[PDB]
């Protein structure tokens, strides 16, 4: 099937949440976005 | 040079793929004919003076 997909072996920008600077960028949404969250304490 | 090359290819590519497989099999067959008629004996011998 041909559709919107995440290409394999793609470079995915990884954004942290804590450094004592807390920053969350306004990332552009183009053609759908895959978002991965790997934490245990529902931040 | 179509814009929607992906859509037309996804719809109709297996037909052309099987036809190209058949024609490639024909070409390999012709190579088999050339090998059959010209490589009956593979012992290459030195050309005598
Ligand atoms: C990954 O990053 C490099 C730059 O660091 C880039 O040249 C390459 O296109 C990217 N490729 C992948 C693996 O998505």
């Amino acid at each position: 099937t041909q559709d919107l997909f995440l290409p394999f072996f793609s470079n995915v920008t990884w954004f942290h949440a804590i450094h004592k600077r807390f920053d969350n960028p306004v990332l552009p949404f183009n053609d759908g976005v895959y978002f991965a969250s790997t934490e245990k304490s529902n931040i | 040079d179509s814009t929607e090359c992906s859509n037309l290819l996804l719809q109709y590519g297996s037909f052309c793929t099987q036809l190209n497989r058949a024609l490639t099999g024909i070409a390999v067959e012709q190579d088999k004919n050339t090998q059959e008629v010209f490589a009956q004996v593979k012992q290459i011998y030195k050309t005598p003076p």
